[PDB]
């Protein structure tokens, strides 16, 4: 049983990391391209990559 | 002529309130939000008639079991003046006012009854920015709060046996209703009716465990800075732990 | 004369323009917004029962599964749309230039000849044969793949080895 | 292993609650008489949703000047609150107001 909890919270903790900010202005990349201009909107990407 | 007298209770384990407006399904979710703590010391306050103002931090948390008709609303403000923004709320059988104003309350206000008159609430008005119209033992129970110029109140009504007021068990607030007033709120006051006794807690910032059951409604939950067990609780999100040293 | 007067002050914006809303479609992959919740996938009928003051549902994982249509106050389930990693099995261009596809983990209905449908997933250019032999190139949940005879790849079931008594 | 699939996106939905409780400029556009200039009347609108394109049936036709706005995107955005100033001057001074 051990074994396969491990994995299984592995996994987890994969998809807690793509809800979040990371230094940057939103998690949500779609906001950002909408609201931002290009400039700007460069380092965040850069960051959440 | 009111006189008011105080003294003091527990809480036990009550004013838990949705604080989202998301469906849950047989999950334990962890929050941190303005709470009531468990077990804290709430004020019972005694009105006869044969009154200063409270303070308003942080929400605030409400309590009463009259049979109606005697507590009709509550006046919120930072001044009580004409130079700053006032709200006030007034509920009859029929419907209910909230109604933001530059008013100008007079001291120990109270309402009329003969037709109920508000010459004994206010003198003027002035300027008014928001108004609202709406619908109207037991126990019932109030949260009020104050974030981002959002107004925000709760409410449940719940029958109650035995003679003991606060009973043990546990009953989760639905959302009530929001108002965008946009204003600085500080002191309140509660409204009689003359031709009552009520308890007042407050809310501080928490972090809860909360347990939703199959239906999407709040069954349990636990405080974690409470106590040693109950912060083992936590760090294992889990209301049940096995024998061991964590 | 009107002379009009445009102010954002500190406070809620409580004086907005219409917001239009085109019709509702189902179980098609396409991109939603509703009531500002953006996302895409396909929308089908819900089981569930919300509270009256609840608008969307999430996860264990939280993410959002099921929403409330603001209109018609019924329930949707939100889905996914296919996705999943395409393999090539050859025979060795020393041998062949014929190909085999997989598509693993989808039907073989979601717009993706001889077909057929596994535990891995899709096999696309395979002909599936009962007798079994020992396995040459595996596939997935006891399923190998061979160039046999005219000569064509098929698919059939792993086979352990001979039987004694 | 050699490629990547997914399927794509045909389609764009938008879903938002009815619309109700329109902002009273029918009122101010159409009335009894208005105002004197010295004394002109200021009327506060909030909590409505406001459309700017029924204005044109109370003719808005000699003049329809826009600063700081556009006057295609104005139901596009959000406001705290709007003031509507209503009087009558003489067809002369118009130019005067700016
Ligand atoms: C938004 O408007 C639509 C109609 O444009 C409403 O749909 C109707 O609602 C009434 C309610 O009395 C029903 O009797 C009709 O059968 C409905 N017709 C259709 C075509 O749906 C809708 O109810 C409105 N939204 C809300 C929240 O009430
Ligand atoms: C297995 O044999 C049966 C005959 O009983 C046949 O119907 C079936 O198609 C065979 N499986 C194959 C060819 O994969």
């Amino acid at each position: 049983q051990n074994v396969v909890n491990h994995n299984a919270q592995a996994l987890n903790t994969l998809v807690k990391q793509l809800s979040s900010n990371f230094g940057a202005i939103s998690s949500v990349l779609n906001d950002i391209l909408s609201r931002l201009d290009p400039p700007e909107a460069e380092v965040q990407i850069d960051r959440l990559i | 002529l009111i006189t008011r007298t105080q003294s003091y209770t527990n809480s036990f384990t009550r004013g838990v309130y949705y604080p989202d407006k998301v469906f849950r399904s047989s999950v334990l979710h962890s929050t941190q939000d303005l709470f009531l703590p468990f077990f804290s010391n709430v004020t019972w306050f005694h009105a006869i008639h044969v009154n200063p103002v409270l303070p308003f931090n942080d929400g605030v948390y409400f309590a009463s079991t009259e049979k109606s008709n005697i507590i009709r609303g509550w006046i919120f403000g930072t001044t009580l003046d004409s130079k700053t923004q006032s709200l006030l709320i007034v509920n009859n059988a029929t419907n209910v006012v909230i109604k933001v104003c530059e008013f100008q309350f007079c001291n120990d206000p109270f309402l009329d009854v003969y037709m109920e008159s508000e010459f004994r609430v206010y003198s003027s008005a002035n300027n008014c920015t928001f108004e609202y119209v709406s619908q109207p033992k037991n126990l019932r129970e109030f949260v009020f709060k104050n974030i981002d110029g959002y107004f925000k109140i709760y409410s449940k009504h719940t029958p109650i046996n035995l003679g003991r007021d606060l009973p043990q068990g546990f009953s989760a607030l639905e959302p009530l209703v929001d108002l965008p007033i946009g204003i600085n709120i500080t002191r309140f006051q509660t409204l009689l009716a003359l031709h009552a006794a009520y308890y007042v807690g407050y809310l501080q910032p928490r972090t809860f465990l909360l347990k939703y059951n199959e239906n999407g409604t709040i069954t349990d939950a636990v405080d974690c800075a409470l106590d040693p067990l109950s912060e083992t609780k936590c760090t294992l999100k889990s209301f049940t732990v096995e024998k061991g040293i964590y | 004369v009107v002379v009009l007067s445009f102010e954002l002050l500190h406070a809620p914006a409580t004086v907005c323009g219409p917001k239009k809303s085109t019709n509702l479609v189902k179980n098609k992959c396409v991109n939603f917004n509703f009531n500002g919740l953006t996302g895409t996938g396909v929308l089908t009928e819900s089981n569930k029962k919300f509270l009256p003051f609840q608008q969307f549902g999430r996860d264990i994982a939280d993410t959002t599964d099921a929403v409330r249509d603001p209109q018609t106050l019924e329930i949707l389930d939100i889905t996914p749309c296919s996705f999943g990693g395409v393999s090539v099995i050859t025979p060795g261009t020393n041998t062949s230039n014929q190909v085999a596809v997989l598509y693993q983990g989808v039907n073989c209905t979601e717009v993706p000849s001889n077909v057929f449908q596994t535990r891995a997933g899709c096999l696309i250019g395979a002909e599936y044969v009962n007798n079994s032999y020992e396995c040459d190139i595996p596939i997935g949940a006891g399923i190998c793949a061979s160039y046999q005879t005219s000569q064509s790849i098929i698919a059939y079931k792993m086979h352990l080895g001979a039987e004694n008594s | 292993q050699t490629s990547n699939f997914r399927v794509q996106p045909t389609e764009s939905i938008v879903r938002f609650p009815n619309i109700t409780n329109l902002c009273p400029f029918d009122e101010v556009f159409n009335a009894t008489r208005f105002a004197s200039v010295y004394a002109w009347n200021r009327k506060r609108i909030s909590n409505c949703v406001a459309d700017y394109s029924v204005l044109y049936n109370f003719a808005p036709f000699f003049a329809f000047k826009c600063y700081g706005v556009s006057p295609t995107k104005l139901n596009d955005l959000c406001f705290t609150n709007v003031y509507a100033d209503s009087f009558v001057i003489r067809g002369n001074e118009v130019s005067q107001i700016a």
